[PDB]
């Protein structure tokens, strides 16, 4: 139902006709091909204005020379990868075809790269690539085996923290569709932050360092919180050199009325399963700029599990310390 | 004071050779060219409550919008020229509230919230449903009437927008009219907040009620809420108007525990939603020992933190009554 | 209603801060944001003038305190801003005010250079903020043209009932440290009407001046 | 500081009401009421400035203004509370007599503002100015007034007087003026713009070196003049007249 120009289509296939030695059939599939990619590109027009994908999502940049599109997807992507898409006439079949660039999804098996019939099912085509990016973002975080699987949700990734120190509950995070920054179900001013560390992060190793610090620093404030609800922490001292007894963390703790210079040490040592407490007394002071180690005790270097710490227990320390 | 640039509102008239009446032409919908543009063009915004049930993950539809209609005097409706400009009134703001939602929306998806489609929200609570729809003309439940002042309140938050919109304006000409997501679009926010405010409050004296009311007999609870041109004193007055409804919900809960030897210790637990989503509890304890010596004052995010923290307080004062 | 007092150490020497700072570190709760200030003197040009009316003009900038500007003279003191958030609305709206003005030290150096010209300027810059047990402690270098001038504290509390026993305390610990000649200073400008920006200014041209 | 850019003119009263009312057919706005009062200081004649370089003319002396807002509570008489706070007041507004006196003002002694005369050239389509603007919040000590702050600084007052008028806000930052002057002396007020409203309309900018932006201001001016054809003849006032230095003396009211 096209209003094609029949008359100058007609002076032009008996030009070239005339001129031929064939010649026609590939003018005629150059025309087609040209003319499902501009639709092509007419489809994405109009669906970037009202799509889910509005919001710098998805960028599509066309050329007619080269007559390919290059999409990009996920611009707040820096997992060591970047989200490319090429249509493109396929030089052995003479048809358009629309490929995944991603060494991800070069390697992938049993995964189709390359797909066709754009014009019908685009949308589809591109919930797929999505669905497909997540799973095998996912499949990596479980091979580094730091999220357990959710057997109830195949999208759903299990996080083993300690709410307290006897609890040991798992949350769960969770892959947007749209755009892929890792989520959480109820986050809490910590856990948006350590969220949105995770959403720049760029390493494996760098994502797997920020959940071993978001562990480390959540106990830290469970505990941190623990002793301001009974205890004056020190937010000031750094120790050059950490304190001899795989995570350690020093912190100095003491009373207003203690002796001057005289610190309640803990020595928080966490492991990739369990975690210590290691207390005991030194003394500390500041000259010209440096802290200096005066005096640390270690024939009374209480090694106390995690659970096992209480508010009772808190108490009588406190209690028996002076 | 709309900012809605995608459409104009411009309606051309045009006196029907047939019937001759006059009609409305919009400019946007250029496409439909025939008598069935009024069925054709006819939309809706429909809100619809689900209950979630206690022994099943499915909902059952417990209340839907009534959608009242005008329009019954069809035949008067096609030749009365005001009818068909209020009609297209109600489309266009229909149209700027759903786009609105649509990008309020686009923001809550970490607390529970989705979009289904270009026409469908849902939001979902621990034992609700709601959903929002827009959807084409081509037995009185419970929740219908809730349907019907949600759309209502919505409304109502779509026109205060507006009137901040021409205020702001009017205030000054140098300031760039571009709304900021974050803080001057304000519709879903207080309603999800009073639901789940509620909820909350709920959840708490429940908590309350199994650690301190079952445990310690006589205990008294006592709940409280803590609060030139003409033309510019009018829209502080109307928007000022609105204050109870769009500000940020507040309760406040004194426990007062029955003890001798004049040494009365005081709980006062305030609960607040800063956010509009989440939960922040202040707790304020203090001991029987002077009026003004708080012996603790903390905050709470976590319900087990603060499950645990009474616990840790009931314990301390039985020790104390041991004492 | 708070208090503040501004001592000022002619004598000291570069590290007399951080042995300041550590002296106090058993205390010391948390640490702020650091802090700068400004201090002109501008001179009268006119020769015609009477034996009463004094002949120099102080003008104070506080960077912390929301970018302020305080002049001083013959103890009367005059407040001006420079930003556009601290404009009152009345005067935006009405049109008595184009709405982005400039820093008063910017006129008298600019439009009305043959009736005042500068003659001095010392500065302070990142200074630190100490808070102590209800108390917020100020220290800064003072450098001017030349070099090195001295050492500058300046105390504030909200609770004025206790302020002269803190004041003895800072003084025996700058005591313990020998540094012995130094200048403080707490009045106040009016003791009917109380602002709190000009009472530092004017502590601040008591304890800075020779 | 700023450059503004401005236009002028001047309409009779008996035209009035209809000028508001096509306003509000083009802005989309409605007139907002406001008033001020503005004083104006001179250097002190006692003092010989030498400084002046006579001999290169590095600067001149000049004049400030300072302004301050005004509550209605003293220009409403007892005849007036009646009639709402709106623009029609302005009708009632013919007389050489108003409400505020010269010792209600005395009984007052803010914005503190200086200016140049403008551009020189005839190539200059619209009246561009330059500005000098800051801000006075409070005060303290033995003797804290204005008067006092204005000799400290070496200036006498001058004289005063008192706007009365409605602004009109429209796109693009330009605002429109429609103003009521009364020179208040101990003698008496006299209104000097007599049976008749001031117009003027102006814009800001804030940076005098971006030329884009002058470009676009002076583009908005000229077609605001354009689209006002044949009602008001907006027109760019003298040079000659909008210069305030203390050497030569002339006001444009």
């Amino acid at each position: 139902n096209l209003p094609l120009n029949k008359p100058r289509l007609e002076k032009l296939i008996n030009e070239i006709l005339l001129k031929s030695n064939l010649s026609l059939y590939n003018f005629l599939h150059k025309y087609v091909l040209t003319l499902q990619l501009y639709m092509v590109h007419r489809e994405f027009l109009k669906l970037a204005n009202g799509g889910k994908f509005s919001k710098s999502n998805l960028i599509h940049n066309y050329d007619s020379k080269k007559s390919t599109i290059t999409v990009r997807y996920w611009l707040n992507g820096k997992m060591d990868s970047k989200g490319k898409i090429t249509i493109g006439i396929q030089r052995t079949t003479e048809s358009l075809i629309l490929k995944w660039d991603n060494q991800s999804a070069s390697r992938a098996k049993n995964m189709p790269v390359i797909y066709n019939n754009i014009v019908s099912n685009i949308e589809g085509i591109l919930d797929e690539i999505m669905f497909n990016h997540a799973r095998i973002i996912r499949s990596e975080l479980l091979a580094r085996d730091i999220f357990q699987e959710d057997e109830e949700n195949s999208d759903v990734l299990l996080f083993q923290l300690p709410t307290t120190c006897v609890s040991m509950a798992p949350i769960q995070l969770k892959i947007d569709l749209l755009s892929g920054q890792f989520y959480f179900r109820n986050p809490t001013p910590l856990l948006s932050n350590y969220a949105s560390k995770i959403n720049r992060a760029e390493g494996p190793e760098e994502l797997a360092r920020i959940l071993q610090q978001l562990k480390l620093d959540k106990i830290i404030h469970v505990l941190t919180t623990m002793f301001e609800n009974t205890w004056s922490c020190s937010r000031i001292i750094k120790i050059d050199k950490p304190i001899r007894t795989l995570l350690q963390r020093d912190l100095f703790i003491r009373l207003p009325h203690w002796p001057l210079n005289w610190y309640l040490i803990l020595s928080i040592i966490s492991s990739k399963t369990s975690c210590v407490v290691e207390k005991r007394i030194g003394k500390i002071v500041s000259q010209r700029g440096k802290w200096n180690l005066k005096y640390l005790d270690n024939s009374n270097v209480m090694t106390v599990k995690l659970e096992s710490i209480t508010y009772q227990k808190i108490m009588i320390l406190q209690r028996t310390i002076l | 004071g709309s900012t809605y640039k995608h459409d104009r509102g411009i309606a051309n008239i045009r006196n029907n050779i047939e019937s001759q009446n006059l009609d409305l032409i919009p400019h946007s919908s250029s496409v439909f060219k025939g008598t069935d543009f009024v069925h054709s063009v006819k939309k809706f915004l429909r809100v619809r409550i689900f209950t979630k049930i206690e022994s099943e993950d499915d909902y059952i539809l417990s209340g839907e919008s009534v959608m009242d209609r005008d329009s019954e005097s069809e035949e008067a409706e096609t030749k009365d020229i005001r009818k068909q400009i209020q009609l297209l009134k109600k489309i266009i703001f229909e149209k700027e509230l759903m786009y609105q939602i649509k990008k309020e929306c686009a923001l809550l998806i970490s607390y529970g919230v989705s979009i289904e489609n270009e026409n469908k929200v849902i939001i979902e609570l621990p034992n609700e449903k709601f959903e929002i729809e827009l959807l084409s003309l081509d037995l009185p439940k419970i929740n219908d009437k809730r349907a019907n002042l949600m759309l209502v309140m919505l409304r109502l938050l779509l026109v205060v927008i507006f009137k901040k919109t021409l205020r702001s304006r009017i205030s000054s000409p140098h300031g760039l009219i571009n709304l900021n997501v974050d803080d001057d679009i304000l519709i879903i926010r207080p309603i999800l907040g009073k639901v789940r405010f509620a909820n909350y409050k709920l959840l708490l004296k429940k908590i309350i009620k199994d650690y301190v009311l079952d445990i310690v007999p006589g205990s008294s609870i006592t709940e409280t809420e803590v609060e030139d041109d003409e033309n510019i004193t009018k829209l502080n007055k109307e928007i000022r108007a609105f204050d109870k409804l769009l500000n940020i919900p507040r309760r406040e809960l004194k426990i007062n525990l029955p003890l001798t030897e004049h040494k009365s210790p005081n709980l006062s637990l305030m609960l607040e939603s800063p956010n509009y989503c989440n939960a922040l509890i202040h707790i304020k304890f203090s001991a029987g020992t002077e009026a003004n010596a708080v012996s603790f004052d903390t905050t709470f995010s976590d319900f087990k933190e603060v499950e645990d923290f009474l616990h840790f307080i009931v314990a301390e004062y039985i020790q104390q009554k041991k004492v | 209603m708070g208090k503040s007092a501004v001592i000022f150490v002619e004598r000291a020497t570069p590290a007399t801060l951080t042995e300041l700072k550590d002296a106090l570190s058993n205390s010391i709760l948390s640490v702020r944001d650091p802090w700068s200030i400004d201090f002109r003197t501008y001179r009268c040009s006119i020769k015609n003038l009477p034996a009463d009316v004094s002949k120099l003009m102080y003008s104070i900038t506080f960077h912390h305190h929301g970018r302020q500007t305080v002049l001083i003279k013959d103890n009367s003191a005059m407040v001006t801003t420079a930003a556009a958030a601290d404009i009152p609305p009345a005067l935006v709206f009405n049109g008595s005010s184009t709405g982005v003005p400039e820093s008063i030290d910017t006129i008298l150096s600019s439009k009305l250079s043959n009736i005042w010209m500068q003659r001095q300027l010392i500065k302070g810059d990142a200074g630190e903020t100490l808070i102590l047990d209800g108390l917020t402690v100020r220290l800064v270098n003072l450098f001017s043209s030349t070099g090195f001038k001295g050492l500058l504290i300046e105390l504030q509390a909200d609770e004025a009932g206790e302020f002269e026993t803190k004041i003895a305390g800072i003084e025996g610990h700058l005591a313990e440290i020998r540094a012995k000649e130094y200048k403080t200073s707490s009045d106040s400008l009016g003791p009917d009407t109380s602002n709190e920006i000009c009472d530092l200014a004017y502590q601040y041209v008591r304890a800075l001046e020779l | 500081m700023v450059q503004q850019l401005s236009l002028f003119g001047s309409i009779g009263d008996d035209g009035y009401d209809l000028l508001i009312s096509t306003l509000t057919t083009i802005s989309g706005n409605p007139p907002l009421l406001y008033n001020s009062l503005c004083t104006v200081w001179k250097p002190n004649p006692s003092y010989d400035v030498e400084n002046v370089n006579s001999r290169n003319q590095l600067v001149e002396p000049n004049r400030i203004k300072l302004s301050k807002e005004v509550p209605f509570s003293y220009l409403i008489d007892e005849t007036m509370m009646d009639k709402p706070l709106n623009f029609r007041i302005l009708k009632s507004f013919t007389n050489d007599k108003i409400p505020l006196n010269y010792a209600m003002t005395r009984n007052i002694l803010w914005s503190l503002q200086i200016s140049d005369i403008p551009a020189a050239g005839n190539n200059r389509s619209v009246s561009m100015q330059t500005i000098a603007e800051t801000i006075i919040l409070s005060s303290a000590g033995k003797n804290s007034s204005v008067s006092s702050l204005m000799n400290g600084l070496g200036y006498v007052f001058e004289f005063q007087y008192l706007t009365i008028g409605v602004k009109f806000f429209m796109k693009h930052g330009l605002i429109l003026e429609l103003q009521k002057i009364w020179q208040i002396e101990e003698a008496g007020n006299s209104q000097i713009t007599s049976g008749g409203f001031l117009l003027k309309a102006y814009i800001n900018v804030s940076r005098g070196t971006d030329i884009d932006r002058i470009n676009y201001t002076e583009t908005a001016l000229m077609n605001l003049k354009k689209e006002l054809q044949g009602y008001i003849e907006l027109s760019v006032p003298d040079r000659q007249s909008m210069d305030s230095r203390v050497a030569h003396g002339n006001i444009l009211i």
